[PDB]
């Protein structure tokens, strides 16, 4: 069961992490 | 020859409401555009029989914008002409002159561009703002800056609203104002004055209403751009263009502000009763009961004066009338001046527009003089804005924005040098 | 174009919410059922900044209701003007805090407030330029102070440009409903001096108040105090609905009242407000709206300012009227009681006018004053707070979910710092 | 003019195809007596591509049933919109197979197989220009998994140029039915990669949830579900029966959507879907249309497409709709959320435009999205897959009926090489 | 004098079903034109939208072309193996057209190349009929694909391989995206939710305003031939920005002074243009402008010298007459439920420049980046093409990209 919370808890993270990069994408798109 | 004239923030396309209904309802036009040669500084001909002003209503409020939209003139302005933003400067010089400012004016400036591009003989530019506000203080410096650079030798007319010595809406306005006039400084050519007290004086006494709005401001506002205009649109036995008043008034590159008035602002009743000729005309035309700055020229040495004459008006009396004005004390000119004064006569009457509260008179004065009395106001400003600075009162919001503590000491220290300067000329 | 998202949350914030949306939509001429049946083109034109164009006619409100007990949400879609709001924007728990500030703050907290930060998400990108939020709540309850404050400040940190207006009822000793009102106020107040932009106080005994002497209600259920508080919103944000002779928007509000970025508390009044016995003797002139306004015993909160000095203040003005009558009569205010307002800094009134009456009156205002007589609660609030915690009282009940004592310390440190700044300045 | 030969298989295949005849009939305004009795012109001219004039305006659906129980023939024949298939039409064994893929694809099939495709060919000569077969199936079950796939492979060796649909749903452990799931899922698909054009997943898992969320349904019968199913099915081929203002055959959707040959596995969504207490409180845009549209939580499979990239997606638009805002929205989300797209792929999305809504709908919406997280499942079978082969559960039911070691070892094979495929695109 | 129109695609049909219902509402002029066209597709439900429509008894019978199945957006399959059972049909008929003509002054045709059909087809059918004429014109107004708004996904593979025909056979081709129409329908015609059939009505006013000088007298007239000699410095740069004004609605149109000198400007501002690109970036090899109504030569004489006098845009140091001017006499018609006004007067500017170059160099790389990793080549190879003919239909663009960056220097 431990490692289902690890799981659970990785992956929003890393989707947390993803959208912040596409954020950063945007920005440098309507920047040029 | 044309001029074309352009409205920045609530005040000045309020401003520009009562103007060009003042305008097409003494040419004849209705408010949709076509009449049941003179017109031609002001409106452009489509060649089907429909005439369009020159002008560019802007602000960053679109309130004010849209109910001109759909007002009685939805069809006499041109669409593209009456630009709105999406969001307040919200008294804020510096959200005004660097945060929205600069997403807006580059939209206002290559509008302007073609409205000069369709005129031929281009007398000048006129402006209409109040210092009071943030759109009008914030964008207005920034236009004028990018209109100095884009054409220079032209005329810029600036009719500024300043805030009233005690009469105030807002609370920051001490310190819109000095950092406006630190860049209306150089780049206006001509600047007006037109205070709100003096107005609302105006028509509580001589109007003899208790009970102003803001309509009846403009209107006599729009009364005297007409009366100043008159030379430009009509032919008179003695007229004046708007590169007159440019020689003929500053003796100064840096000073170029002016006192306003006009007469006889009477109302329908004591017209009946009463008389109108040249020399009381002249004479209440000096009288600080009828100025629109609340300033006292009594306390100042003039430099020179200007007298617009509309009516039937021949030029032999305007000559003693002066004559007159100067032989008594109770008002003097600067010893380098002998001569002070620049006068003009039209033939044409001034209009009336129904609904207005302006009586129809036989003949009228516009007074527009420079004086001394203007170094008061300023330093009274400079009381006020001090005041606060020091604490750093407010100051958060405008550095905030992107600003700093420099801009403050140094727009400070310049119209400090100013006051200075007004005082070494009337020694 | 410019838009408000609305945010009720807590019992306080639901019945509040309630009645507000009545009166707003009764303002724009939309019935019970949500379709537009009202007669004049002005009513059309600003509809953007409270609500959606559905289909047919429907209208629908642009606020998000978020509690924990369902009580409040069926009390909702009962009564009238209850089935305009979308069932998507119900956000909503089910196991309840009650007047717990750490079970509102830290463990329902964690698992609701991301499911009303999407909803608040969804109804900020489905509108083009945001002027702010709006979120009412009170300061005594758990489920409206810690998880409303902790909404404040997620959504702060994610648009921190944008204003927001909070109107918070805070506890009063004379009006006491809870036991742990000042562990709560306390805290729930250190939050809003770093996250909100602009507070508005309000209490429960000045509107009892109200309701005895001005308005010589009867029987004052709740529906009268929710209907004088939804007056003053309607009143505040009309400028943005309604063209007026001089605007004056949320952001040029803010910049003309708050002179540094911690002072940012203020008392609020409405006129007029009188009794159907003496409504009917009244007259309606500039004066008689001011000097009904300026009165110390008609403000909603139960802060006296000549106990303080005046910073700065502001009246929003509705109907048609002569804007030199309203600039004389803030300055005879300002001139006759000087000492009453700060000295360095002249004219301290910022004043506008609307041209649209609400409805049943002829002419209206509202009154907004930054004072520093608010430091009165602060210092009331804080002694009962130190009166439980240099004892430990109920402090289990805190302690075990998650805090430390260094959260109190600090909490008061910066309460008590907070009410020693309002008097420097004083 | 083009044509579409229906082919139904197993007790999943029938209900569904049932609900879905019972649609299409209703779109093309025929009566359950198979009678013409429609209104508008539109909805004669294109009756072609799904039925055949028989004599006095008979139109008979050119469908073929297949099963092994008789259960389902006599459920089908019971209920309206039964009595207008051709009853020579419903090709059927007698003995079952019952969740033996075995039986279904070795014993049992090799008698009725040679039935259905006499009628099969019957029916596919008897049209002019086909455009190719569809398909409903299961992979859990026996006699629809099994003889539907063999008759898919035989298919293909007669019509090796003509398209093909499959719309089979996949078993998922959360809802498992039968115990023998992965043994015939696993060996489903090996002949699925090499034998259908394009396979549009599906599955119960998002089906139950999203009669659940969104839906909001209280008890979500088989009818509900396979409703659903069907208005995907009617979606997908609307572009020939309606004019429209850009075409999208089938042909044209397979090759904007499939960048390799083996890469045919779609996730499918519809829209829009809102409760029944909701209908009203919404507008209908093409952005409400594409918000709903991209929502992962919106697949009809239970696999999150954010848990990988999109290859390619596909929006098939129905109503009057500017083309602009189709482009401008489909742009939008290719930018902003730049990560969950492939990068050496610019233009991912491919869209179309039909001018005529489904009955009862102002505009709708169909998503095919071939994404890359569509491999999670693929594991989550072989895991299981492995959990009995390592140890020959139920192993003999199977052996004994003609496969060896070898064909389960291939089926691993084959399945852990497409989810290394999938991973490499990623 | 008469000319003939084919039209191929979903597009191409559509801009022609626009495009004729502007020619009979504006009709010895007629003759030109009455009609002499031919829609040609592989779908049929375009087509016999057509053949119920209100245009049923307008068009014979035969005219109207349509095959059995579509291409389904590809190249390879509506250009070998479905092109080869139709595309002999429609030219066998396309002669006996020119036939009953006697002054054939050309054909123009209407594709997009995007789609297959557009453009597999397309091409096609223009290498028969260069081999048949050769000397007849053929004037191809093609709709490429736009850089950021976009409807399908192996556009750019099939855009390459249309254009390597697009070069040698067509004689004058304009180039037309979407999102540039896009942008002039948001921007002057404050259409802020556009479909394709308000794209496809202000494309028949282009056409039209270029063939008016056969079918009505002017003060200077200009036929096609004049085009091919007046815009093309070069056997194999003929590729042509467009541009018309005023694109104006209903009200602004009274509001506003149309007349010669600022619409001589406003048909030069990149924020008018048919094509999404940048002319600064490029210089003018030679512009050619249609005046049509009111106009004297006068003003249009006046309005080219200040084009030349300012430095905001430049020519070619080759061209000091850069210019090629047309005027004709009648007004352009509307359409009861368009949207453009009515005007005394409009001009339709087709130039030619080097900005074209930066809109190759901007496709290379999208159909670069697929084709490195093999994406959809299946599809292409299997219908019966191989990877020889991708890779030199690359390489033929980048030999253009060269010679556009050779003649503007
Ligand atoms: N004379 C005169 N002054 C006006 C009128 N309306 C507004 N004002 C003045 O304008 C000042 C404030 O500026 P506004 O024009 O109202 O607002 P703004 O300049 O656009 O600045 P923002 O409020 O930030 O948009 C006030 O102090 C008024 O004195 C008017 O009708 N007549
Ligand atoms: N201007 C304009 N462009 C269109 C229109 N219809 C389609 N297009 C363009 O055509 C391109 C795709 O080709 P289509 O014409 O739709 O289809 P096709 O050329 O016949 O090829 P197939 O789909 O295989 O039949 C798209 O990129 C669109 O931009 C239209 O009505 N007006
Ligand atoms: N004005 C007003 N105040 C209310 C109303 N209902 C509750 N309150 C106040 O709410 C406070 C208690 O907060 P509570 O409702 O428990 O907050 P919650 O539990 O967090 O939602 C009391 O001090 C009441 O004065 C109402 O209808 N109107
Ligand atoms: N959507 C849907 N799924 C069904 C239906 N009937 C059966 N299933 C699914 O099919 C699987 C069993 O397939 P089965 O009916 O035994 O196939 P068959 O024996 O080969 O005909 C189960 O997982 C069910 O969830 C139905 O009517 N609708
Ligand atoms: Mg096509």
């Amino acid at each position: 069961e431990a490692q289902q919370n690890d799981i659970k808890a990785l992956r929003r993270e890393l989707e947390l992490k993803k959208a912040k990069l596409n954020e950063l994408h945007e920005d440098v798109r309507r920047k040029e | 020859r044309e001029v074309i004239s352009i409205h920045i923030g609530q005040a000045g396309i309020q401003v520009g409401n009562a103007c060009w209904e003042l305008y097409c309802l003494e040419h004849g036009i209705q408010p949709d555009g076509q009449m049941p040669d003179a017109f031609n500084t002001f409106f452009s001909e489509t060649g089907a029989g429909k005439h369009v002003p020159r002008c560019i209503f802007l602000d960053l409020e679109p309130t004010v914008v849209d109910e001109v939209r759909t007002g009685t003139y939805r069809q006499l302005f041109h669409p593209e002409q009456l630009i709105s933003g999406k969001e307040d400067a919200a008294n804020n010089f510096a959200r005004g002159h660097y945060t929205i400012g600069k997403e807006i004016v580059d939209l206002a400036l290559d509008r302007i561009r073609k409205l000069a591009d369709n005129c031929t003989g281009l007398q000048g530019f006129l402006v209409f703002n109040a210092v009071g506000g943030g759109t009008g203080s914030g964008l207005g410096s920034l236009l004028l800056e990018r209109l100095s650079v884009d054409y220079g030798k032209k005329s810029k007319l600036g009719f500024t609203v300043y805030p009233s010595p005690q009469v105030s809406t807002a609370v920051v306005e001490p310190y819109n104002s000095v950092l406006s006039t630190h860049s209306l400084l150089e780049h206006t050519d001509v600047a007006v004055m037109l205070d709100n007290e003096a107005i609302y004086d105006i028509c509580r006494r001589s109007l003899d209403i208790e009970r102003p709005t803001y309509t009846n401001l403009n209107r006599l506002i729009a009364q005297v751009i007409s009366s100043l205009t008159a030379s430009l649109r009509f032919d008179g036995a003695l007229n004046v263009d708007i590169t007159e008043f440019q020689t003929n008034l500053v003796p100064y590159p840096r000073i170029h502000f002016m006192l306003s008035s006009y007469a006889p602002i009477i109302s329908a009743e004591k017209a009946y009763h009463e008389q109108l000729s040249v020399a009381e005309i002249t004479n209440a035309a000096f009288e600080p009961a009828s100025m629109m700055v609340k300033c006292d020229p009594r306390h100042g040495k003039y430099m020179a004066c200007c007298l617009m004459y509309r009516g039937d008006v021949v030029p032999k009396d305007v000559n003693a009338s002066v004559a007159t004005i100067k032989t008594k004390r109770t008002i003097q000119f600067v010893d380098w001046c002998p001569t002070g004064f620049k006068c003009g006569i039209n033939y044409q009457p001034p209009t009336v527009v129904p609904g207005g509260d302006l009586a129809k008179v036989q003949r009228a004065v516009c007074m527009i003089s420079n004086s001394t009395a203007i170094g008061e106001i300023f330093s009274r400003l400079d009381h006020k804005f001090d005041l606060m600075y020091a604490k750093r009162a407010f100051v958060h919001w405008y550095v905030g924005e992107g600003m700093e503590e420099g801009e403050f000491s140094e727009a400070r220290e310049d119209l400090a040098a100013l006051e200075k300067d007004f005082e070494e000329v009337g020694a | 174009m410019r838009e408000i998202v609305h945010i009720q949350g807590g019992q306080c914030g639901n019945q509040i919410g309630a009645k507000f949306w009545e009166v707003v939509s009764d303002e724009h001429g939309i019935d019970p059922t949500g379709t537009y049946h009202g007669d004049s083109d002005l009513q059309l034109e600003r509809i953007n900044v409270y609500f959606n164009e559905a289909t047919g006619g429907r209208y629908v409100p642009r606020a998000i209701l978020m509690d924990l007990e369902p009580g409040t949400m069926d009390s909702v879609r009962s009564g009238p003007y209850g089935q305009i709001f979308r069932p998507d924007n119900f956000v909503f728990g089910q196991t309840g805090a009650g007047n717990n500030w750490a079970k509102g703050h830290y463990t329902e907290g964690a698992e609701l407030i991301d499911s009303v930060l999407d909803v608040v998400r969804k109804e900020a990108e489905s509108c083009d330029c945001l002027q702010g939020f709006q979120v009412c709540h009170s300061l005594g309850g758990g489920t409206g102070s810690g998880m409303g404050t902790l909404l404040i400040s997620k959504i702060r940190e994610e648009y921190p440009d944008r204003m927001m207006l909070t109107f918070s009822v805070v506890p009063s000793p004379k009006v006491s409903d809870t036991v742990v009102e000042p562990y709560n106020a306390t805290l729930s107040v250190h939050q809003l001096v770093e996250n909100a932009d602009e507070c508005m106080v309000l209490d429960n005994e000045a509107l009892y108040d109200i309701c005895f002497r001005t308005l010589k209600l009867t029987t004052p259920t709740f529906g009268d105090l929710n209907h004088l508080i939804s007056a003053v919103m309607s009143g505040i944000t009309c400028c943005l609905r309604f063209p007026g002779q001089l605007n004056a928007d949320l952001r040029k509000l803010a910049v003309n009242l708050i002179p540094f970025p911690r002072l940012h508390f203020f008392m609020v009044g409405f006129t007029p407000l009188t009794s159907r016995g003496s409504q009917q003797y009244r007259a309606l002139t500039v004066p008689e709206l001011t000097q009904q306004m300026w009165d110390a015993k008609n403000m909603m909160c139960a802060a006296d300012p000549r106990h303080g000095r005046y910073l700065t203040a502001s009246a929003l003005f509705r109907g048609r009227m002569s804007t030199k009558e309203v600039d004389e009569q803030m300055l005879n205010v300002q001139n006759k009681n000087s000492s009453y307002f700060v000295e360095w800094i002249p004219n301290n009134v910022k004043s506008s006018v609307c041209d649209i009456p609400p409805k049943g009156l002829k002419m209206s205002a509202t009154f907004i004053g930054n004072s520093t007589a608010i430091q009165e609660m602060f210092k009331r609030v804080s002694e009962q707070f130190t009166a439980m915690f240099r004892r430990k009282a109920f402090l289990h009940w805190y302690t075990g979910e998650g805090m430390d004592e260094m959260e109190f310390t600090e909490a008061e440190s910066n309460m008590n710092d907070l009410v020693s700044e309002y008097q420097q300045y004083q």
